[PDB]
């Protein structure tokens, strides 16, 4: 989930804009 | 500034930002 690829582990755009709608 | 750590608010934040008006979906548990 984003929890474990951008707060566990570090973030990215490409990884954020997966969560947009 | 997406690249680092972002957990909770800092995390919910980021999305805020770089989503803008396309809106965002948060799931913590995933």
């Amino acid at each position: 989930g984003i929890v474990e690829q951008c707060c566990t582990s570090i973030c990215s755009l490409y990884q954020l804009e997966n969560y947009c709608n | 500034f997406v690249n680092q750590h972002l957990c909770g608010s800092h995390l919910v934040e980021a999305l805020y930002l770089v989503c803008g008006e396309r809106g965002f979906f948060y799931t913590p548990k995933a």
